[PDB]
């Protein structure tokens, strides 16, 4: 994450690492919206126009871990996937509309002070919450800078949300309804960014109503970071919940 | 699961505020 | 004209804006990647004809194959 700072520990115990099988490589980030199921973002499996096509077989979650080298022993958990789910929708062709997925886990994990679920807003939250201004926060392992440089822990950045028609003309991208972009305006004499790395990473915010955090939404993409006049866009965890929900409680 | 989700333990549990999760709230008062 | 998106657009469209061929609403694999989503009752699936069942803010689509994100939008002039 650009212009973040080190996570504390135990600060987003819902952030998961998608890690490929081997190479042993990190690819992108992810929550916990239960004990056995990980969300996460489409194109961080799929993705054509780069030859991107992993099968719960390719990837592996790692819970908990707070250093992006360590093996923390007693503390992470190392989970394997036992099903994938694309959005069907999921426009890699166009915009990256829907950039939504699913992952089983094989065996259930133990919730310990460092491994805890974030929850998935209700129409009252997201609509009383989603709104310009409102800072959320973001959190991956992903690089630090658009160019020229990984973390060795967990970043955070909290970044206020913007107004769609800034967000709109902050691009080319057709921007949809399933999207909302987050950035400091360069007047806001602030920055800070997610970056490559970052997706699937939650955008969660802290209710006022009753204290719980929400993952509002995941990193989808983006123009270079930390770029001025571009704005990060997040899928909107809300808009895809009956899919979220029409999945799980499925099978 | 998700029914104790979004409530961190060494947190919102110890009742500790980490340290910029007031940048946050104070960003709904205002 | 269309109006809503073609939130209603019920023609005998068959083809993706890319001149590519609609498979069949009822395909088995059409249906497939159907089942999770959430279609609105209104909007009838009408062999391989290009629909809105979504209310999809863009407009009416339709599938052009079996895998996730194998769909595309249809060539309607809307209001
Ligand atoms: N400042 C940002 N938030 N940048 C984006 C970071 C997220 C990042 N996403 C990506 O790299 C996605 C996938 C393919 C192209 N892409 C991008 O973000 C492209 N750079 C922008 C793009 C949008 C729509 C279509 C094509 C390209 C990721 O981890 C996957």
């Amino acid at each position: 994450i650009v212009e973040g700072s080190d996570a504390e520990i135990g600060m987003s115990p819902w952030q998961v690492m998608l890690f490929r099988k081997s190479p042993q490589e990190l690819l992108c980030g992810a929550s916990l919206i239960s004990d056995r199921w990980v969300l996460t973002a489409a194109h961080c499996l799929l993705y054509p126009p780069w030859d991107k096509n992993f099968t719960e077989n390719d990837l592996l979650v790692r819970i908990g871990k707070h250093s992006r080298t360590r093996y923390e022993r007693n503390i992470e958990k190392i989970s394997m996937l036992e099903k994938i789910y694309i959005h069907p929708r999921y426009n890699w062709r166009e915009n990256l509309d829907r950039d939504i997925a699913l992952m089983k886990l094989k065996k259930p994990v133990a919730f310990s002070d460092y491994i805890h679920p974030v929850c998935l807003p209700d129409r009252e939250t997201a609509a009383s919450l989603l709104q310009a201004g409102y800072k959320g926060r973001v959190t991956g392992w992903g690089n630090l800078k658009e160019t020229w440089g990984q973390p060795s822990v967990l970043q955070v950045v909290n970044l206020p949300i913007v107004e769609r028609p800034v967000c709109k003309d902050s691009t080319r991208i057709r921007i949809t309804d399933n999207m909302f972009c987050a950035g400091y305006k360069p007047d806001e004499g602030k920055r800070g960014d997610a970056c490559e790395g970052d997706s699937g990473g939650p955008f969660v915010m802290k209710s006022p109503f009753n204290n719980r955090w929400y993952q509002m939404g995941i990193v989808s993409w983006g123009e270079g970071c930390d770029r001025d006049g571009k704005y990060g866009f997040y899928t909107h965890v809300f808009r895809l919940k009956k899919w979220i929900q029409k999945v799980i409680d499925q099978f | 699961g998700e029914a104790d989700c979004g409530l961190r333990p060494l947190f919102e549990k110890k009742s500790l505020e980490d340290k910029t999760e007031r940048e946050l709230l104070e960003s709904y008062i205002d | 004209c269309v109006p809503d998106r073609g939130r209603e657009y019920r023609g005998r469209l068959a083809v993706t804006t890319s001149g590519s061929r609609c498979l069949a609403w009822s395909s088995e694999q059409a249906k497939a990647l159907s089942k999770d989503q959430d279609f609105n009752p209104a909007v009838p699936l009408a062999e391989n004809f290009c629909r809105n069942p979504d209310g999809d803010e863009e407009g009416a689509w339709c599938y052009v194959a079996d895998q996730p994100g194998d769909f595309e939008y249809c060539n309607l002039n809307y209001c």
